[PDB]
């Protein structure tokens, strides 16, 4: 849940960098302000996502051998549909049943 | 009393059956003025629970 997140950030983060690199390269090489600063930050934004990089692939490593987590509740699936089926023909005979009653009436 | 009052049925009955056929429409009208209450009482009950089936099947 959090990884995936963690991992949207990472890459948007690393745009980010690469964005800001181009910006302070051009903002240095325009004319000759805050060149230095915004150079540091791009290097400083870089080396964190590829520090992020790094930690992400340097995970756990759940299984790595065969699928994993085999099996996803089918039998509940199953269940839910069978409910659902007999609340759909309780629903039908109850109609029917409604419908004779105002033909009787 | 119950056996004079039977006997007083018979006398009636042999004496004025009119009266014993009028019963017997009273009755069958109140007959089917409780079937008919009953029926709208189930129709009632059975619309409720089919509007309660259908909010409730929303999964």
């Amino acid at each position: 849940n959090e990884r995936l997140r963690a991992l949207e950030d990472i890459e948007r983060e690393i745009g980010a960098i690469l964005q800001n690199a181009g910006t302070a390269i051009l903002e240095l090489s325009k004319e000759k302000r805050l060149l230095d600063r915004q150079a540091a930050a791009f290097t400083t934004s870089v080396q964190h996502v590829e520090a992020e990089l790094s930690a992400q692939i340097r995970y756990l490593t759940q299984v790595a051998t065969g699928q994993p987590h085999e099996g996803s509740s089918y039998s509940s699936r199953k269940d839910c549909q069978m409910a659902l089926k007999r609340v759909d023909y309780a629903r039908l005979k109850i109609s029917d049943v409604a419908r004779t009653c105002e033909q009787m009436l | 009393t119950e056996c004079f009052f039977l006997q007083k049925r018979l006398q009636l009955s042999v004496q004025k059956p009119d009266q014993v056929i009028k019963e017997d429409v009273s009755e069958l009208r109140s007959e089917l003025q409780r079937k008919d209450a009953l029926v709208q009482k189930h129709l009632t009950k059975l619309r409720h629970w089919q509007q309660v089936l259908e909010d409730i099947n929303v999964q």
